[PDB]
RNA sequence: GCGAGAGCUAACUUCCGUAGCCGAGAGGGAAACAACCCAGACCAUCAGCUAAGGUCCCUAAAUGAUCGCUCAGUGGUUAA
RNA sequence: GAUGUCGGCUCGUCGCAUCCUGGGGCUGAAGAAGGUCCCAAGGGUUGGGCUGUUCGCCCAUUAAAGCGGCACGCGAGCUGGGUUCAGAACGUCGUGAGACAGUUCGGUCUCUAUCCGCUACGGGCGCAGGAGAAUUGAGGGGAGUUGCUCCUAGUACGAG
RNA sequence: ACCGCUGAAAGCAUCUAAGCGGGAAGCCAGCCCCAAGAUGAGUUCUCCCACUGUUUAUCAGGUAAGACUCCCGGAAGACC
């Protein structure tokens, strides 16, 4: 008896990372990506919005950027295949720092994995208008 | 470098200045150097 | 406690915003400081005012005070460190703005000054490091004293013009 | 940086002063410039050079156009050389000089499937004190119940050779341009009548 | 758990006393997890209130309200 | 209704409480040679004689000849010298049959890999037309050792 | 690790609480090799060109550029 599905609605959203503390920005994205206000509201399928992120490079981090915040990618058979970057050390690929916080707060299933396809991260400001040919409604964090 | 896990005063010259997460010493006599790591 | 700041002659202090820019005759200095700590002119001279009187602010009080007191001194009086070479055949020349020292090392040592500091040699056993920024002057004369520190047996190496060196003696 | 394509000709004995030098005769033939790659068009800076002449009949339409766009006349081999520009069409003259240390790279003569002894050095086993595992056979592939796995990367029997090998800092002994030849001290990888790539020393000593 | 002996005031040790649960106990909680916390399943419902636990996102529900403390990632390995 | 057990070999990988190299602080550190502590696991860590030996002692070297984990790592990988079957002997014990804290000589180690894992090699489909070529490098792996001699300079240092 | 620069709290002093520089065979890059199944499947150059087929045959069939099959071989290779 409860309400069924409609999909012919893909909503694009622009979110700015500038000065926002990672986890707190992550929460917002991860929530709009799954379903917060939720269109049909059902969990059986992907109802969430598409989230474009700008200024990925300027995301904020508290007591540790150079310290403690350590990404820990541990490669093929561990013939000491234990690679690790610091968070300051993500002056290499900053578009990943947002990505790994967001996927981290998303379901881990078949559908869950299909969700990262909706997160588009970019390190710049006025220039990231790449994946910005469709709609691009701007949503500020809090 | 004389690593004594207990840095206490020995004479009226010793100075206990807190640095990079440890109990250090900057005394007058070079032998009197005490650190906890 | 630290409060009075003497601002003589041609001083152009502009503590507007977070850019507490202090201009003068010797050269124009730029130095950033805390926003939660107040600073401007409340009379003839200068004063730094702290709001909170707990512990965290008292440390930053004496910090900001002495730092502008050093930038002001720099724009009028300036700064000059006087270093003395000690030891057999230890001598320093000059190759432009570069300090060419000969201090018992197989190949001579060359030090290039940064944009704002100047090297001087009166007698070739005396080095003068003169500049605008006390930090940079300290940080530079620091590197020269490091080329050869006074050893604990014969005091040989770079020492300050009036520096005292205790001596051990082995044999 | 600087570079050329050639064909390994062979090895001989030469003398310079009184010292006998083992030389590798290489034909670093003319290499027409076939495509220039710029940051503006290709996203990076490089040059596409070509090596052995191909009969026009043997060349297909897609390759005909690509060669025609530069007015070259079909090669057969096409290689890129990064951060290399010099105008015209690449030959060894002034590209290389007698004495220059170079990095000659080829494709090692392939030796098919090879046991852990030949391929990895191994040690095999006793020829006599009671075997079954006489000479080649690796030992123990792992441990016991802990890593129920065998380590990834484990040195085992496989296809040996037929690989890219860059031999560093080879000395340039002689150069006969017009004869389009270049003598190199030592041994270059790959078999005679094979493709070699002579480049300016990757990181010279 | 509590009260003792044996033991090194060891053991997921042993042996008595005592209370509970598991054994023969599903359900929620404790990431997972006989035993601990809550609670004892007659069957059906696409109704409602609670318990222990919880209320950033994975993950249900306050990114609650007030006065404080701690900047060590302590919280998220013990002692002289 | 079976989880093969010492030592060798083969093959590795890991910890660091570091044997050598690397960086430091203190020294009762003049110099050269060191002592001790701190940081440091990248690579390296020799060949023999004796014993089944692990160990240990010895020879000859070395920059050094590290310590420990991985079912005292590894027998569907090899050995079978040690130990634990049946034979036989010695010493001891038992009246005996026998026994061992022992010692000694002898003594069958099972052609075919299903899944996972590992090395190599293809076939398929994908990558929004069908094709022939040239590529950027997200990522991954390999490599990583060290002596002696000379120069600086018979200089700094040392009375020598 | 350790050595310093400017420097308060703590009228002095202090490499540290703000900030700064130096500093290992270690870390990240550089060297050599693999690498877009990097399903996030990328880039560039060149080619072929927009056929035909009944409400019975629902997308198959001639084709282009190109390739494959087969033959003769190979410093390629178990087969491929
Ligand atoms: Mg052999
Ligand atoms: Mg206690
Ligand atoms: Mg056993
Ligand atoms: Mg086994
Ligand atoms: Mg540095």
């Amino acid at each position: 008896k409860t309400y069924i599905p409609k999909n012919d609605e893909q909503n694009w959203v622009v979110v700015d990372a500038s000065g926002v503390p990672l986890g707190r920005l992550a929460t917002l994205i991860a929530s709009r990506i799954r379903g917060k206000h939720r269109p049909d509201f059902t969990p059986n399928m992907i109802q969430g919005d598409f989230v474009v992120v700008i200024n990925a490079a300027q995301v904020a981090l508290t007591g540790k950027k150079l310290d403690d915040k350590v990404y820990t990618r541990y490669t093929g058979y561990q013939g000491g295949l234990k690679t690790e970057t610091a968070r300051e050390a993500l002056s290499k690929h900053p578009e990943r720092v947002i990505e790994h916080a967001v996927f981290g707060m998303l379901p881990k299933g078949r559908q869950g994995r299909a969700m990262h396809t909706r997160l588009k991260v970019y390190a710049g400001e006025t220039h990231p208008h790449s994946a910005q040919k469709p709609q691009v409604l701007k949503t500020q964090p809090l | 470098m004389k690593v004594r896990s207990s840095v206490k005063k020995m004479c009226d010259n010793c100075k206990v200045v807190r640095r990079h997460g440890r109990v250090l010493v900057i005394c007058s006599n070079v032998k009197h150097k005490q650190r906890q790591g | 406690g630290k409060q009075p700041i003497a601002v003589p002659s041609g001083v152009t202090v502009n503590a507007q915003d977070g850019v507490f820019k202090v201009k003068g005759p010797k050269g124009e200095l730029t130095v950033p400081y805390n926003t939660e700590l107040t600073v401007r002119q409340d009379g003839d001279q200068l004063l730094v005012e702290r709001p909170s009187d707990a512990q965290k602010h008292r440390a930053l009080h004496g910090l900001t005070r002495t730092l502008v007191a050093n930038a002001v001194k720099g724009v009028s009086d300036g700064y000059t460190i006087n270093l003395e070479l000690r030891g057999v055949g230890f001598r320093a020349k000059l190759t432009g703005k570069a300090l060419e020292m000969n201090i018992g090392y197989s190949h001579p040592v060359i030090i290039e000054p940064p944009a704002g500091v100047t090297f001087a040699v009166p007698e070739p056993t005396r080095i003068d490091v003169s500049g605008i920024d006390k930090q940079l002057v300290g940080q530079v004369a620091a590197n020269v004293r490091k080329v050869r520190k006074p050893d604990a047996y014969h005091g040989k190496g770079v020492r300050f013009v009036g520096e005292q060196i205790a001596l051990k003696a082995g044999k | 940086m600087k570079g050329i394509l050639g064909t390994k000709i062979g090895m001989t004995q030469i003398w310079k002063n009184d010292r006998a030098i083992p030389v590798t005769v290489v034909l670093a033939g003319p290499c027409p410039i076939v495509q220039r790659k710029t940051a503006q068009t290709d996203g990076y800076e490089a040059v596409q050079i070509g090596y052995a002449p191909k009969a026009e009949r043997k060349v297909n339409k897609p390759m005909q156009g690509h060669f025609a766009k530069a007015g070259v006349a079909p090669t057969r081999i096409l290689r890129e050389f990064r951060g290399f520009a010099p105008d015209g069409d690449s030959v060894n003259v002034d590209i290389f000089a007698e004495g220059e240390k170079i990095d000659a790279t080829g494709t090692s003569k392939g030796k098919g499937t090879q046991g852990v002894m030949k391929r990895w050095n191994f040690a095999g086993g006793p020829a006599s004190h009671g075997s079954k595992k006489w000479h080649r056979r690796p030992g123990s592939i792992g441990q016991r119940k802990t890593p129920g796995r065998v380590y990834k990367g484990k040195r085992m029997a496989g296809h040996m050779g037929m690989e890219r090998v860059t031999v560093q800092n080879l000395e340039v002994v002689e150069i006969r341009a017009g004869e389009n030849l270049i003598l190199v001290k030592g041994a270059i990888p790959g078999a005679n009548g094979g493709l070699v790539v002579l480049r300016s020393a990757a990181k010279a000593s």
